[PDB]
């Protein structure tokens, strides 16, 4: 159980700053170089910044240089990224990664799940969630008009895995996103077993169990 | 410092031998690594030191190269290998990545299953109508969804969304959403999605009544 848990992402306005944190456990953190890599949405991996075990040497991607400041607290066993003067295309999922061997001349051998950072002067708006009701049958939930991403959606408190499809969100005219999650279940149920989509949109701090 | 890969994309069949190249702009000896990223997940390390496998990684991933020219080979493409692969220089700063290589899979053509959903009454209360059409577990990606309201073709008012390619059976899924206000939605009876796909000798059409 090696672990790297990022935190600190969210909505931030153009020009402003964010501090990303990354908590390390499993391995001996004090001993390794660490990296920050990021990915815009649907775009490719981009390396950002690296720092050695003892903060002795730092490196930045021309692409930040004078805006981002990598650092670490070997006592707290934690890694940081201070991001400043943000712009729309600093918008991305940001990962911390551990280095495989000793040396910075080593591959990244483990990466966190990452945190989304969204750079935008639009306010958060929580979704409204609507039921989509109907051999096999299909049902689902329509998760409409929310900002920013992500929302997550499980069915029956995670009990229901087979047959689930959660579609990528689409940006609407309005400037908000829309989602739809669905499941396929026997037509025979329905009037027997109950179905519940559990939506959670943190940035707005709302949960809804819509109950189809 | 650039890293370039080709192809940027490739389809191939289960069993096939896939080849991905990576060209460093300046001699990196063997400080090269290969990463796979499945859609939804975080990247895994497959190969390092140009040709060394990460532990627990299946042998069918193979790497060769030295200097500037490098190659990832997957020699028996399995359905779980659908992802995007990235090379990375790590001899020195910058620790730059290639552009990525999406790899998509086989397969024999498969028909969608089409379902229709009206807008819930809790939503017309809200002031607007969303009609949703669902295409399920088909291949290939290509699919045409024509909406029809009182047999009227409908244009400029649907959005679409495709799930990424299933790891198990190599299929896609589509949802289409027809949005129109309570004004128009109350004005008609028959809403319908005509679905057109290669796995269907004729189009299939789902529909419902009320409004």
């Amino acid at each position: 159980e090696v672990q790297l848990v990022e935190s600190g992402g969210g909505l931030v306005q153009p020009g402003r700053s964010l501090r990303l944190s990354c908590a390390a456990s499993g391995f001996t953190f004090d001993d390794y170089a660490m990296h920050w890599v990021r990915q815009a949405p649907g775009k490719g991996l981009e390396w950002v910044s690296a720092i050695t075990w003892n903060s002795g040497h730092i490196d930045y991607a021309d692409s930040v240089e004078g805006r981002f400041t990598i650092s670490r607290d070997n006592a707290k066993n934690s890694l940081y990224l201070q991001m400043n003067s943000l712009r729309a295309e600093d918008t991305a999922v940001y990962y911390c990664a551990k280095v495989s061997y000793l040396s910075t001349a080593s591959s990244l051998d483990y990466w966190g799940q990452g945190t989304l950072v969204t750079v935008s002067s639009a306010s958060t708006k929580g979704p409204s969630v609507f039921p989509l009701a109907p051999g096999t049958a299909a049902l689902g939930c329509l998760v409409k008009d929310y900002f920013p991403e992500p929302v997550t959606v499980s069915w029956n408190s995670g009990a229901l895995t087979s047959g689930v499809h959660t579609f990528p969100a689409v940006l609407q005219s309005s400037g908000l996103y829309s989602l739809s999650s669905v499941v396929t279940v026997p037509s025979s149920s329905l009037g027997t077993q109950t179905y519940i989509c559990n939506v959670n949109h943190k940035p707005s701090n709302t949960k809804v169990d819509k109950k189809v | 410092i650039q890293m370039t890969q080709s192809p940027s994309s490739l389809s191939a069949s289960v069993g096939d031998r896939v080849t991905i190249t990576c060209r460093a702009s300046q001699g990196i000896r063997n400080y090269l690594a290969w990463y796979q990223q499945k859609p939804g997940k975080a990247p895994k390390l497959l190969i390092y030191a140009a040709s060394t496998l990460q532990s627990g990684v299946p042998s069918r991933f193979s790497g060769s190269g030295s200097g500037t020219d490098f190659t990832l080979t997957i020699s028996s493409l399995q359905p779980e290998d659908v992802a995007t692969y990235y090379c990375q220089r790590y001899n020195r700063a910058p620790y730059t990545f290639g552009q990525g290589t999406k790899v998509e899979i086989k397969r024999t053509v498969a028909a969608p299953s089409v379902f229709i959903f009206p807008p819930s009454d809790e939503q017309l209360k809200s002031g607007t109508a969303s009609v949703v059409c669902l295409l399920n577990n088909f291949y290939p990606r290509e699919a045409k969804v024509q909406w029809k309201v009182d047999n009227a073709l409908q244009s400029g008012n649907s959005q679409e969304s495709v799930t990424e390619q299933d790891s198990k059976d190599s299929t896609y899924s589509l949802s289409s959403t027809l949005t129109l206000s309570k004004a128009d939605y109350e004005k008609h009876k028959v809403y319908a999605c005509e679905v057109t796909h290669q796995g269907l000798s004729s189009p299939v059409t789902k529909s419902f009544n009320r409004g």
